[PDB]
């Protein structure tokens, strides 16, 4: 969930 | 005049992804499945980046964005793999990655030969139907919007509009003759049938990977972090009937 959501939060 | 939607889909389509498979080791179940799992983890990064760049996708609630990606990745990845297999090896083998191409021996050793046969048939459909690259891209985009919770999303209304628009884009790009309206109708029918056919394949693979994760320590198969999380938290929602595909046909 961390790495997966991190791919959305980065440069949203 | 000159469009825009197709320009975007062409521009964001992911490039080559390698599995990192050591082709020196024998074709054992453990080695092959561990490499497929790593390929999944790697491709998931690209699926997220692709989806976030799709027209309208960022309009969805953030939790819905996460949800649709976590439910649809298997279908998306299988569909893309079918296309690679069609274009690279005329569907003779399964082109998972340049360093992970499955021949008959690997299909057997993977213990998912039956599922591989179904994936090869999917790949062959791209040839039988003479699917165009633009049809492929629009169909693939629509797969992202083809599986949701029975209870719905946080903002289901926005999702329903987005899906509608993606269906409209597919309808616009179908390879047919307008002078023969029957041809366009037949084509759209064929494409919606092809899209629906991805779902039972994805379901079989969801069942397989779930069962594999449960016994993974016993059979020495490694699952990376993102895969293990999604297969243990989201995949069971599908398997238990909480999350279902949206079919065109009944
Ligand atoms: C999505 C992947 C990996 C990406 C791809 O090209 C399609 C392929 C289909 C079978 C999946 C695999 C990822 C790992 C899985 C889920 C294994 O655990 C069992 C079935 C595998």
């Amino acid at each position: 969930h961390k790495k997966l959501l991190q791919l959305l939060t980065c440069s949203s | 005049s000159q469009p825009i939607f197709l320009n975007v889909l062409e521009a964001i389509e992911p490039g080559v992804v390698c599995a990192g498979h050591d082709n020196n080791q024998p074709d054992s179940f453990a080695a092959l499945l561990s490499s497929l799992n790593e390929l999944g983890e790697r491709q998931l990064v690209h699926v997220v980046k692709w989806a976030k760049a799709l027209p309208g996708f960022r309009n969805l609630h953030v939790d819905d964005q996460m949800a649709v990606i976590q439910y649809s990745w298997m279908g998306l990845m299988v569909f893309a793999m079918g296309w690679r297999s069609f274009t690279n090896v005329n569907s003779r083998m399964l082109y998972f990655a340049p360093d992970l191409v499955f021949n008959e021996y690997r299909m057997h050793k993977s213990r998912m030969y039956s599922q591989c046969v179904r994936m090869r048939h999917l790949s062959q459909e791209f040839g039988w139907l003479q699917i165009t690259p633009q049809e492929f891209l629009c169909m693939k985009a629509l797969l992202l919007f083809s599986i949701i919770p029975v209870d719905g999303l946080k903002n289901q209304k926005f999702f329903d509009e987005l899906r509608m628009n993606y269906i409209k884009e597919l309808d616009r790009i179908i390879a047919c003759k307008r002078k023969n309206p029957t041809s366009c109708s037949r084509r759209f029918y064929q494409l919606t049938k092809l899209l629906d056919s991805v779902q039972p394949i994805a379901r079989e693979l969801h069942q397989f990977t779930f069962d594999l994760l449960i016994k993974s320590h016993m059979v020495s198969v490694d699952f990376p972090e993102m895969m293990a999380e999604i297969i243990s938290v989201q995949v069971p929602k599908i398997l238990s009937g909480k999350v279902k595909p949206i079919y065109f046909h009944t």
